[PDB]
């Protein structure tokens, strides 16, 4: 049949006009099929044939594939699908299944060729015509136009997820409590009825549709229980994902890596504990996909690693907004951090992890807020709420963290707990000159061309000190010059440096860098008691400046 | 019902589309509420459902005006705004008082609910379409389009210019001195009067403008004493750029002579004029921070010299109206704020520091939000425009919470920074 739904106009771009894509004369032999398929489908009402006022034409394709004892049409309106309006964005967003409830009974029906029993509105039809020709020299150009939604044109997802969200408006209202997602060309309807008396709606709705001449070829609801959608894997209590296995061979290419790690990424949802820092970090090169990778043993090491958890197989329950969310999180290694939102003591509900990939050198600090974040977010998208979270850092610490950041933040409702690595301000410089310690007037540069430089300083004790440098630029020297000044100091020290890059660096409280330089720069520091950097503008004439500066023309002169 | 007014034509400016911003997912709470104001809207023909063959899209979210009431939606019209209105202003262009910024008081009326009388035109109706999202994309959105005015788009009050004068024209001429300006759909009206007398001549105001045309403000305040706001009774004769006194250390240590060098440095820039050399000169030694070294005859002169030519401003005062205006926030301090407006660097139309020390409220993004908007009410007021801002705060932990603590009508534009301020530091 066809649906007795009202029809939605549409309209061709602004300024448009449809296609008059001519069609290479295919093999007389299928050009019979395309009869055939096209008279019964003309039959069931889809098609009309009118070939004189209508001098738009499209390309008729056809042939057979996919296990099947039949030939299949092809037609696709790419021209025509240039030439029409854009429809609202079916679905900018497919759902999570950590955020679903949990149903007693479930069942997915096909809803048959959809598009078909739907009709397209009745003028956009002109716009659909197709030409089937006869032989290699007479075919009176027997031409057809749509009345249902075509195959393969723009609007037909669109304007399908509409018409059947109409269609089944009363009956949900008549039945209001059963779940009904649609998706692609598939209806999930789900619900909390006993298997049998689950079984007694979907007729009720079964039949419904097929007043609408929505034929859902579905016999009892026939749809398996572990539903395979969007890589994931639902049941009415559990969902995760199923297929994930990280192929172990030699020849590992780019490409094979690239794979491997987008694999891990999603296995992670579900799967507590999942790492992918090495691994991730090798891909970092250009477009070379068709050569080697050669993974180091640091990477080896996660692999085989994620490849031992990944092993043994993780479930996730469903959200019962009866209950309030939990966010835990902890540092798992590095700049790789972890997270899990609860609702009860031990199911899992969602799994995730933030990674410090951000700037350059972070505070750990900052970075438990930066995931505290993607959490938060995270939340709002999914269960509407907001999680109370489970952090590993005491409240004065953070508290001590937020009052001097130049940005702002906000804490939700969080306790604070214990565990390992814990977050705390690893050193911290002092607010004003300390009296007594030596102030040092740090300094150095390189010339870039010649990329040498040298550090050094001079204490106001007539204390001096350099170091010639190969390989260093401006910025490397400035920092250097602070690392010598904390060798050569003691307990309390006075830095003051040249540097607005060093001044900076020093000051954002920083750590585990992959700057070793800083590294040492900062085990200093921590390894310190009262330290204060200062701040003179360099070249402004300050004899501190003039002088650290003047040790310089040892290098050369300018 | 059924008897209205006519459809003053608007249209997209010439070689543009209809917008498509998408919507920001949010709490249930809040959809819920929408749900609920969105359905009346569907009940008094206000807005109507629509199909796929619309594909544009406006942002809403909800929020709770006046100090905690119920629930009122907003539409993030920005971008729609900027396409038709940009172009409408030039037609239908409501000018700006200069006068106003120079009345003892400002009080704001939201005239909001008045546009929703007039029709729109039924093509431009296509584009105010707003989506609400259901949590988990479980539902397609309740999808909508507007009828009337819609409250965020700046062409409403355009076209609701014609009422609104009439309606206002016999206070106008009783209440000559009465200054009124008309933004979006708040009415900034200000006076020299004394504060009593200014409270009263406001509600007169409120009181004519309810006869004139059940156009309805809103009772700021009865007879009882409350804790609640003094209402945004401004006082623009009260601004300036006072504050960034170059520290007065009898006590001047190596430390400090280099503080003060170095603020004098970038100051240099909003007043070049200002000459450190000689001071650079009392600190050349090599000596411990914490030491005193005030000599230098010939310097004194330069520190007090230069101490007051603070006071005393520059050229940057150009209002080019071409150019649009950028507002600036740095986080300061136990409350501190501040923030400068300009159009080209240090040539900055004014500036000024907002304050509300974290106590009863200590929220940063709480702070912040706010400022922004007593941030803008000033260049609304001053300007008669909104000034693009300059976040110091996260985009996506802004992008969740500004839409709570937020009370406004409008919707500034804005951007996040994530480059330190050395302009940290008491100013
Ligand atoms: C994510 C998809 C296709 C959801 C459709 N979906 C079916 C479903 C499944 Cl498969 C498992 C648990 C489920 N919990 C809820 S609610 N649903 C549900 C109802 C919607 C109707």
């Amino acid at each position: 049949p066809i649906s007795p739904i009202e029809t939605v106009p549409v309209k061709l771009k602004p300024g448009m006009d449809g296609p008059k894509v001519k069609q290479w004369p295919l093999t007389e032999e299928k050009i019979k099929a395309l009869v055939e398929i096209c008279t019964e489908m003309e039959k069931e009402g889809k098609i009309s044939k009118i070939g004189p006022e209508n001098p738009y034409n499209t390309p008729v394709f056809a042939i057979k594939k996919k296990d099947s004892t039949k030939w299949r049409k092809l037609v696709d309106f790419r021209e025509l699908n240039k030439r029409t309006q854009d429809f609202w964005e079916v679905q900018l967003g497919i759902p999570h299944p950590a955020g679903l409830k949990k149903k007693k009974s479930v069942t997915v029906l096909d809803v048959g060729d959809a598009y078909f029993s739907v009709p397209l509105d009745e003028d956009f039809r002109k716009y659909t015509a197709f030409t089937i020709p006869s032989i290699n020299n007479e075919t009176p150009g027997i031409r057809y136009q749509y009345n249902v939604l075509p195959q393969g044109w723009k609007g037909s997802p669109a304007i399908f997820q509409s018409s059947m969200t109409k269609i089944l408006e009363p009956f949900k209202k008549q039945n209001p409590d059963i779940v009904i997602y649609q998706y692609m060309d598939d209806l999930y309807v789900g619900s909390d009825l006993e298997i049998g008396q689950h079984r007694t709606k979907i007729e009720e709705l079964r039949q419904h549709l097929l007043r609408w001449g929505l034929t859902t070829p579905d016999k009892k609801h026939q749809k398996e229980p572990p539903f395979l959608w969007m890589g994931y894997e639902l049941h009415p209590d559990k969902w995760t994902v199923q297929p994930i296995v990280l192929p172990e061979k030699d020849s590992w290419t780019v490409n094979d890596i690239q794979k491997l790690v987008g694999k891990l990424n999603w296995a992670s949802q579900i799967y507590p504990g999942i790492k992918v820092r090495q691994l991730s970090k090798l891909l970092r090169g250009t477009k070379a996909l068709t050569e080697v990778i050669p993974l180091t043993e640091e990477a080896e090491l996660e692999l085989a690693e994620n490849r031992e958890i990944l092993k043994e197989p993780v479930h996730g329950v469903y959200y019962d907004p009866s209950k309030d969310l939990i966010a835990e999180i902890q540092k798992q290694g590095q700049g790789q951090w972890t997270y899990q939102i609860y609702q009860e003591p031990f199911k899992n509900l969602k799994t995730g992890k933030y990674a410090r990939m951000r700037g350059a050198h972070t505070n750990d600090v900052k970075q438990l807020t930066e995931a505290v974040q993607k959490i938060t977010t995270e939340s709002i998208v999914i269960w509407g709420k907001t999680p109370k979270f489970k952090l590993p850092i005491q409240k004065e610490t953070w508290e001590t963290w937020w009052t001097e950041y130049w940005q702002a933040t906000w804490i939700p409702e969080w306790e604070f707990v214990n565990t390992p690595p814990l977050v705390k301000l690893w050193y911290q410089l002092e607010k004003e000159p300390i009296v007594g310690a030596e102030t040092f007037y740090v300094d150095g540069a390189a010339n870039r061309e010649t990329k040498l430089g040298k550090a050094g300083y001079v204490t106001n004790k007539g204390r001096q000190k350099v170091v010639p440098l190969t390989n260093t630029t401006n910025q490397k020297t400035e920092l250097q010059a602070i690392y010598l000044a904390l060798q050569d100091s003691g307990l309390e020290v006075n830095i003051v440096t040249d540097s607005q890059y060093a001044l900076g660096i020093i000051q954002a409280q920083p750590d585990k860098s992959e700057s070793e330089l800083v590294n040492q720069i900062i085990e200093q520091l921590i390894k310190k008691e009262k330290v204060y950097l200062a701040w003179v503008p360099a070249h402004k004439g300050i004899g501190g400046n003039e002088q650290v500066d003047k040790l310089v023309s040892a290098g050369i002169r300018k | 019902p059924i008897s209205p007014i006519e459809t003053v034509p608007v249209k997209l400016k010439p070689g543009m589309d209809g917008p498509k911003v998408k919507q920001w997912p949010l709490t249930e709470e809040k959809i819920k509420a929408l749900v609920e104001i969105c359905t009346e809207m569907e009940k008094e023909g206000k807005i109507s459902k629509i199909g796929p063959e619309n594909p544009y899209n406006t942002p809403v979210f909800a929020i709770k005006k006046k100090d905690s009431t119920k629930w009122r939606k907003l539409v993030d019209f920005r971008e729609l705004n900027k396409r038709t209105q940009d172009f409408w202003e030039v037609q239908l262009g409501i000018p700006h008082p200069a006068g106003l910024k120079k009345k003892k008081s400002v009080t704001v009326l939201d005239v909001g609910d008045a546009y929703f009388s007039v029709p729109l035109d039924e093509d431009f109706r296509k584009y105010t379409a707003f989506t609400i999202p259901s949590i988990n994309n479980e539902t397609p959105g309740i999808r909508y389009q507007y009828n009337v005015l819609p409250q965020g788009w700046k062409g409403s009050p355009a076209i609701f210019q014609s009422s609104m004068t009439k309606i206002l024209e016999p206070f106008k001429k009783q209440n000559p001195d009465i200054v009124i300006y008309q933004y979006m759909d708040d009415l900034y009206v200000g006076s020299d009067l004394e504060i009593g007398q200014h409270r009263t001549k406001i509600e007169e105001l409120r009181q004519h403008l309810l006869r004139w045309g059940l156009t309805t403000p809103d009772k700021k305040h009865q007879k009882e004493p409350p804790f609640l706001w003094m209402g945004y009774e401004l006082h623009p004769d009260k601004w300036t750029v006072q504050p960034i006194v170059l520290p007065e250390k009898d006590s001047w240590t190596v430390n400090d002579i280099q503080k003060l060098v170095g603020k004098l440095n970038w100051a240099s820039q909003i007043y070049p004029g200002i000459k450190v050399r000689q001071l650079s000169k009392l600190l050349r030694g090599t000596k411990a921070l914490t030491e005193v070294i005030p000599l230098t005859e010939e310097a004194e002169l330069e520190l007090a010299e230069n101490r007051e030519i603070l006071k005393e401003p520059v050229h940057g005062v150009y209002y080019d109206p071409s150019k649009d205006l950028i507002a600036e926030i740095q986080k300061q301090g136990q409350g501190q704020w501040t923030y400068q407006i300009y159009q080209e660097p240090f040539k900055n139309l004014k500036t000024g520091k907002y304050a509300r020390m974290r106590g009863a409220h200590t929220n940063d993004v709480k702070q912040l939000t706010e400022a922004v908007q007593k941030i803008t009410t000033e260049s609304i007021v001053i300007w008669g425009k909104t000034p693009k801002f300059k976040l110091p705060i996260q985009k996506e932990t802004w992008e969740t919470w500004w839409t709570e603590y937020w009370q406004a009508t409008w919707i500034p534009e804005w951007e996040f920074v994530n480059t330190p301020p050395l302009v940290k530091l008491w100013y």
